[PDB]
């Protein structure tokens, strides 16, 4: 329950998940599978 | 796709083959390695239930820290609202390029003598927020303290601390902790570089409602972000800060401690 | 009105508290959210990226030269290239890395590590090296026979420039401490083992070539990695 | 694969020792949406006249080479019809394709990091000059590569989009960047969104008597561009 | 018809015609121009979600401001209830001809020495509301302070501030911030002009319940309107106020700053 | 009665606050609203002249 | 929920809309369309 | 199987037989006797409703007890978090080998003169929690007191006592009240024996926010376990404690009082 | 009803039962009935 | 807000009390419970030896 009018009044968020990091770790145009060699 | 725990481990047997080579990699491509544990050694089953919540943005950012600390001179002082004077919260916010958040501010105040020794004495204080283009008060008894349009909080040194929330107030779609540009057209002066006027939202001004005899207020402000959103992680800061409004630094030849030789752990 | 009773802890300001509060501007409507690339939700996404290790941290070595491991053509067999302790929150080569700085914001850690190495000689240069992880129980291994009894890889320099060793989570408890500081809390209890590198054959070159070459060393967290109890970064 | 061909407008580039292509933050360049737009006048989209490869003057990998950088869109602000459209308009938005080239024999060893950084400030000195902050199409030298010109460790630059050129493996690096800012559009003459940095981390060495003079060359295309607020032409 | 956001923008193409002429206007008719943006230039589509809530009457008027500030003399003082002494809230209410609203009043009080230096001393105070035709107390100990019919509030300088609501109390169907007329029949005297006796609702009287030694109360009052309704917007005030009960002013030859020439911005 | 805990910001007077309060005259009935020309609800209506 | 007896006790209104301004901007007896000339 | 009351009693008659012998036992086997009351004498029916709740772990452990008591020196002091200084709660926790619990901490503080005589004077205090590897403050005004990452509580000697909960924070799956081993590899020194570094979770540091004149803070801490779980009951302690961090003791020839002879009660 | 986010915030447990003590009192491999002799 | 009245015993610290309280670390997740021999729930089990 929220007691005040504006959302800046509300308490902290409780949606504390993580997600797949590939946008930072593997941002490459063509896929390179684990079992293969990278450059061919 | 979203996850509430870290990854499990499966059983793995020996491999003798030409067909599958997970240990070979090419760092040149700009990608981080994809070798899993199970590919590199024989593993057992482990059901792993460790959670990920203490490293969320709400987790890391959601707690109060010091932003200002000052005393009154002739029954007044003012503060430009900016998180640069105290380095601990400054060094955390510069881990992101752009962020949106609300802020919860907490104010703690007390009376001191001229020798900076604390005094058991309860007094009324007022804090006023003055946005840019508004006139600030000149002294303890100026008529801008009527506060009919500007917001105020009024309180006493013998109640518990004052506290208010504030929403996301920028003209932009996010605040900016790095800005590679100049303040205005036709002014490439070196003091006009790397400031965004859009983060500047004004002053706080403080007074005692009545004149203290010999004593002064001392005041501290704590800030806590809420509902964080963040884009484009940056490299962390690795040299001392020098100035409140700029990133200026001095160079040095190492970051970690030295040792006798590369072959001795 | 309603009878009430007020409990201890009334009027206290706890910095990690979480309550609703009145807003200074009740009718303010903020700007829209726009589409921006590179949104982050958890710092575990960031710690999973590779960064360079400051491995050559000795007195006469300064600036970018501190990131390179030396190799050279040998005239005897089975020699040692480098050693380091694997502990990610410890003072030393790891402390300036991405994985090192975030680990210094927290008191406890768990999970596997990824170490990755890249060769930077000429196309004509050849050799093989052996890289080993030694679990805890004594000092770093003193010879190549003593090292190859633990978890290891043999690396051959060819077309694919780079190799990964995975240091798997082998621990008594579910978590370890990030400091190893022995003067008060005896936390040297949590030391996690060593990684060492030896010649398997030799570095071999043609006539008039450069007889010295460099390796670069990268570290990152694996997907089972995590952190607990935030604290203030001592740097 | 190790072969590649890039074609934009009237221009084409080829390479035979590539190492894939990076697409920053997993996004390609794209148009401004009707929900996110604010300026009400009809935008200009020049097409193939602006969106094509330009080649900047070359840099020598000397014995003393510490590194070099470029600011976008500063570097292309006076070239072709990209330049003229940027001077005549108040606001600009767009992405980039970047290709760095450096070749040397099987008798040479060395390594370069090639990295694109959003919102990079120069700050080793109390007051950066206009020359150091906007060096044009010639670019400027790194004086402080270990602290990445900004007070961070060089070793942690790999959080930004990058590739390596390692002379035993490849001779070119390729990056594709979308538009990044806290606003939908901005002034092209007052704010630089990206910096391209090239830093040697293993120095250049070779078999005695091999060719000593080795250039590095940078080629850049604007991509998915639009402009608003037409007036007379204006420059810093 | 009612709206919760500002107007969107549609696409527009070129026009070459005799039949449609939106740029031509006639200011003589008393109407404001009706040329839209899309008629005057080629436009793009924009979905505009900006809200209109900070400029509502509740938005603009709904916050507290200072109306009175005084000290006791011989343990008593009184105040005629009227919003004219402090100009900031006065200048806002004179933007409407007629208004209806409820008011929330807040009272803040403290002890001072004879040198107007504040004192750490807690005392009981009383405020009494005395409507017209009721007898006001003469001094600190008069028998009108029994307060059996007149409302009172009693409180202490060491509790938080006193606060009460009040409803719309005029004999009219709205309050009036302009009145072009005289107070009564057969008195066209110049001091009887432009006052409405219908806004006058009486006094507040203040005392200390017991006699202070040497010290005095200092008192401040803040007022906040609630549930505003408003009719017939007026031109805003543009010269200083001179008197509490009248609109009197002095003339001057400009309103904005001068410049060197009309052709230089 | 009910156990409670009182938080910081207790007893503060914030001028832009919004709470219910006891009325000085609880039984007072005000005059009717009458028909008057030129009612305004938002100052955006005025700025457009 | 309201805790007190009289409506003067209640909190601030939350109906913060605007309306068509033609009673102040175009208060004329005969209509003058955008595309036409005003005086004819 | 689980029970909420103690066992009932049934009727029993006389027995003359070779076939059933409940009084004979063999203590050698390691089992406790199984002779019931009804087997040994003639009994009556009793419905027994006595409950078992005061001897549950929550029953026995769930109440607060003293863990620390100290004064500030030069406006600061610190405490290593460890339940060994005060023997009453120490002697209760060493009745189990392994336990998991949450803790509720309560802090009580007051001002004293240099003669350790109490003073009627209200002051602000701060408590900071500093985990291992974090830098502790050096004195009353060090910059580690910004507290932007480390948790703090701030309070006043004239409010009621401060109180916070804490969850189960060990790296192990339970705390340990006995540990037969050494701290680290290659250090069999006698001072390295019988300590588990895994129970050490850091310090608390205390200051006055401002400098007192001549006076000092005195501070007491109480701890209460909640949600107890427990494994492997131990023999109770029967000799005095000597040291805070070890089980060291001195021997003596008896445990109970003597008497004149074994045949005199 | 729980007012706070983490379970360490909650009040004391109310499940105050006991159980059969044979894991401590009779932990032997072969059963020895009350009416019988123990060693046979 | 709601009218209230505060009763005697307000602000007292009784060691055998039982109330909910704010936690110093709100997002902390503890280690799992593992299988250990010899769990005890009531000290009546021990006194019977
Ligand atoms: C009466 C209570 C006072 C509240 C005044 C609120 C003013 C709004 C403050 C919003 C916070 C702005 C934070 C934005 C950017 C940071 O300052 C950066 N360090 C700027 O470089
Ligand atoms: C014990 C609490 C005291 C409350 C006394 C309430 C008296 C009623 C006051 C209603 C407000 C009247 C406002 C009307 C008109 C303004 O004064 C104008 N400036 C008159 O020119
Ligand atoms: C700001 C409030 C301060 C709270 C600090 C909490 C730190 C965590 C304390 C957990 C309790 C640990 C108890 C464990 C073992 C005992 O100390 C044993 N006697 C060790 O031998
Ligand atoms: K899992
Ligand atoms: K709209
Ligand atoms: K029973």
């Amino acid at each position: 329950i929220n007691y005040y009018e504006n959302a800046a009044s509300n308490s902290l968020n409780k949606q504390d998940f993580t997600q797949d990091p590939d946008k930072f770790t593997r941002p490459v145009a063509d896929i390179m599978k684990e079992a293969a060699v990278p450059l061919k | 796709t979203i996850k509430n725990t870290v990854e499990n481990t499966v059983e793995s047997t020996h491999s003798i083959s030409t067909e599958a080579t997970p240990a070979l990699q090419a760092a040149e491509t700009g990608a981080t390695s994809n070798a899993s544990d199970e590919s590199m050694i024989e593993t057992r089953n482990v059901v792993n239930t460790h959670g990920v919540a203490e490293t969320s943005l709400e987790g890391f950012y959601g707690r109060a820290g010091l932003v200002a600390m000052f005393t009154t001179e002739g029954g007044i002082r003012s503060w430009y609202i900016n998180f640069g004077k105290y380095v601990q919260l400054r060094a955390k916010l510069e881990l992101l390029t752009y962020a949106r958040f609300d802020v919860e501010f907490t104010i703690v105040a007390q009376v001191v003598d001229e020798q900076a020794k604390v005094k058991d004495f309860n007094v009324d204080y007022q804090v006023m927020y003055v946005p840019p283009g508004a006139s600030a008060p000149d002294g303890q008894d100026s008529f801008q303290w009527q506060s009919s349009c500007n917001p105020s909080v009024i309180s006493n040194t013998g109640l518990p601390p004052a506290r208010v929330s504030v929403p996301f107030m920028s003209s932009a779609n996010a605040y900016s902790f790095s800005y590679d540009g100049y303040i205005q057209f036709g002014d490439t002066s070196s003091s006009s570089y790397g400031i965004l006027p859009i983060h500047y939202l004004g002053q706080l001004v403080v007074r005692t409602c009545e004149d203290l005899d010999s004593a002064r207020l001392r005041v501290r402000i704590y800030a806590k972000p809420k509902h964080m959103r963040g884009w484009i992680p940056r490299s962390p800061r690795m040299r001392p800060y020098v100035s409140r409004f700029t990133g200026i630094y001095t160079d040095a030849p190492s970051f970690c401690v030295n040792r006798e030789s590369i072959t001795t752990a | 009105g309603c009878p009430t009773l007020y409990t201890p802890g009334s009027g206290q300001f706890l910095t990690t508290d979480d309550f609703q509060t009145p807003c200074m501007l009740p009718k303010f409507q903020p700007t829209p959210v726009i589409d921006i690339p590179g949104e982050v939700k958890n710092f575990l996404e960031v710690i999973q990226v590779e960064s360079l290790v400051e491995i050559n941290n000795v007195s006469g070595v300064e600036g970018v030269a501190r990131y390179r491991i030396p190799l050279n053509v040998q005239d005897a067999m089975d020699g040692q290239i480098m050693a380091v302790r694997v502990d990610p929150g410890a003072d030393g080569p790891m402390q300036s890395t991405l994985l090192g700085v975030f680990t210094r914001y927290y008191t406890q850690w768990s999970g596997s590590l990824d170490f990755t190495f890249m060769f930077c000689g000429t196309f004509m240069t050849t050799g093989k090296v052996i890289i080993a992880y030694t679990p805890p129980g004594g000092d770093q291994p003193g010879s190549r026979q003593q090292a190859m009894l633990g978890t290891h890889v043999v690396w051959d320099f060819g077309l694919q420039s780079s190799i990964t060793l995975v240091v798997p989570w082998i621990s008594s408890g579910h978590f370890r401490g990030t400091s190893l500081d022995n003067t008060i809390y005896k936390y040297r209890y949590y030391e996690a083992g060593y990684i060492t590198m030896w010649y398997q054959t030799n570095m071999v070159v043609p006539p008039n070539f450069p007889t010295e070459a460099s390796i670069l060393m990268f570290v990152a967290a694996q997907p089972n990695f995590s952190l607990r109890i935030l604290k203030d970064r001592p740097d | 694969d190790r072969v590649a061909q890039l074609t934009l407008g009237n221009s084409t580039i080829t390479t035979q020792e590539a190492a894939n292509i990076v697409v920053a933050y997993g996004r390609w360049p794209s148009g401004l949406r009707d929900t996110d737009a604010t300026a009400v006048d009809k935008p200009t989209q020049p097409g193939v006249s602006a969106e094509r490869f330009y080649t900047l003057p070359s840099v020598q990998w000397t014995t003393s080479f510490t590194g070099h950088y470029w600011k976008l869109p500063d570097a292309l602000s006076d070239l072709g019809l990209f330049g003229q459209n940027l001077q005549f308009h108040y606001l600009y938005r767009g992405g980039w394709a970047i290709h760095v080239q450096c070749n040397a024999t099987k008798f040479h060893q060395g390594t370069l990091l090639v990295v694109a950084v959003p919102e990079h400030k120069i700050q080793a000195q109390s007051n950066p000059s206009f020359g150091r902050t906007n060096p044009g199409e010639a670019g400027a030298a790194c004086q402080f590569p270990f602290t990445f010109e900004d007070g961070t460790a060089l070793g942690n630059a790999l959080i930004y989009p990058h590739q390596w050129i390692n002379l035993r493996t490849n001779n070119s690096a390729t990056l594709v960047l979308p538009y990044v800012n806290a606003i939908p559009m901005d002034s092209g003459i007052k704010h630089n969104n990206w910096t391209l940095l090239v830093i040697p981390i293993v120095p250049l060495e070779y078999a005695v008597g091999a060719t000593t003079f080795v250039p590095i060359t940078v080629t850049i295309a604007p991509m998915c561009t639009e402009y608003n607020g037409l007036r007379a032409a204006v420059t810093q």
